[PDB]
């Protein structure tokens, strides 16, 4: 069945950690692309004097 | 002028770069203002007082027309048909002041640019003419050529900086909420023509970069220096919602 | 479809607009700044599929 | 609606509304609906500044027949958009459907 | 005295030792394996000085 | 251990307002308390 | 006390004791107090393998 002893590298273990979590030692990382609102584009520019 | 202050601290521990977004931003900011001033400007004649209407007494007036009560006309293809018959009264209310054929737009919010296209649908219209369903455009409706700003009804700066929905504390060119006529209420749309706004403009834009060493910061400023005016208030138009019976 | 490397998570930030005002002569640019809000967006990664 | 935005002011899923579902059983009925909330939809998605083109809509094959039949010639006044000799609409509005 | 670049913080991952067993001739690994225990000790930098 | 950032510099500004320089220095860095067991101490008693 | 290792059964601080300092007063008996306590610093140190 399940493996025994497998390495777990996200489990926090530690003598007081609660290691519920799965991922914790796991830290995230920046995305590819930095989000922006979206432009905003001028009208009247070419409709008067 | 629109400034930006990053600090060091916070630009160290940060793992992206934002000085080059920043720059488009505060620049962007100047020429929102700019759309919000010349069309506050055109709504301005309109608003023009029954004194002061014309240029000289005799030469056209701003016109205002109606297009519905805004409760009965609620359903979008019923709006689309009251603008488009409205958009033929609207090119012979400017008819009548002798202003030239071409050159001749619509402003109008992106909620009724739809429902003039609902109303030029397979369901609604017998037969094809001026949109483009494929692309959802609308095509040069009568003399007009029709625009879609979302930014109608937002007026040039001020100052200070409101928040987000919070009023500028003394803004030049303002978009009247509650006003007499073409107020913020009920709009529908603004028809002009080329000659109806001007726009002066001193030093063109610019672009500057400080460092502030007391604060440990550095900063980027955005300026321009520009003035608005309605010229022409015959050239000017309207179309607005009829008021609720009181 | 972006592509990170050795992350639990990535993350997207959002940039969010500005306002201009008028600078009387004799004012600071100081005592009128609003700043450009900030915000963040999680896609973290799932298990092995 | 708390968590809706990304930052105040800047857009809104904007959900919105075809029928009860009790009355637009048959799909003739339904494909209008489909097709007039499209119109909204674009504008909708326009008043929040989000660009033109690549806009596609994902539906169901159930109601992509429910668009061809509301314009059949049965329903529909003049010929636009799809063609029923392959049963396959092109690009509702801005946006491309996709079943 | 480690150095880091663009972080709020730093993580040091640590690990917890190991104890070595006989394989007799017709067993298994896998029946023998306890695993090593990790956890996590983050330090994150205060404001500039 | 100390995790550095930006490590030490200094800068020097013009002040023309006061007809001053400035001369700052300044680094970000953070202190911390891993590897307990081979920590510490000596107490007197209370 | 729940939190002072990384690991369970990994090393503790091992706080120790001087004894007083009203009853040590003159500095030449300090010293023998101090180095007599090293003697378990070292020790208790080592044990966790440092």
């Amino acid at each position: 069945a399940n493996m025994q002893g497998g390495q777990r590298l996200g489990t926090n273990q530690g003598k007081g950690q609660s290691a519920a979590d799965k991922l914790a030692l796991f830290l995230k990382v920046f995305g590819g692309e930095v989000l922006t609102a979206f432009a905003r584009t001028s009208v009247t520019t070419n409709r008067h004097m | 002028t629109a400034d930006v202050l990053i600090y060091d601290i916070e630009d160290a521990m940060n793992h992206y770069d934002v000085r080059s977004e920043y720059t488009s931003q505060i620049g962007e900011s100047l020429a929102m203002a700019a759309d919000g001033a010349v069309l506050a400007e055109l709504a301005g004649l309109v608003n023009l007082a029954d004194s002061v209407n014309e240029n000289i007494a005799g030469l056209g007036k701003p016109s205002l027309l109606e297009v519905g009560l805004k409760a009965d006309l609620t359903d979008p293809v019923k709006l689309g048909q009251a603008v488009i018959a409205q958009l033929t009264i609207a090119r012979a209310a400017l008819t009548k002041n002798y202003v030239p054929a071409n050159d001749r737009t619509f402003y109008t919010t992106p909620d009724v640019y739809s429902a003039i296209l609902a109303a030029l649908m397979p369901n609604a219209a017998n037969y094809a003419a001026l949109i483009d369903p494929e692309r959802g455009s609308i095509r040069n409706v009568m003399g007009f050529e029709v625009v879609e700003v979302p930014h109608l009804t937002a007026g040039g700066a001020g100052d200070d900086r409101p928040d987000e929905g919070a009023e500028a504390t003394n803004q030049k060119h303002a978009f009247p909420a509650a006003g007499g006529k073409v107020n913020k209420e009920n709009v529908v749309g603004l028809f002009q023509h080329r000659s109806a706004v001007g726009t002066v403009k001193l030093k063109d834009l610019a672009l500057e970069r400080a460092r502030r060493t007391e604060y440990q910061a550095d900063q980027i400023v955005a300026k321009y220096a520009m003035g608005h005016g309605g010229l022409r208030p015959e050239s000017a138009g309207a179309l607005v919602f009829t008021a609720a019976s009181a | 479809q972006r592509q990170i490397s050795s992350g639990k998570s990535a993350q997207f930030p959002v940039i969010g607009r500005t306002k201009a005002a008028y600078l009387q002569p004799g004012e600071s640019l100081d005592d009128k700044r609003k700043d450009i809000k900030h915000t963040e967006k999680t896609i973290n990664i799932d298990g092995l599929l």
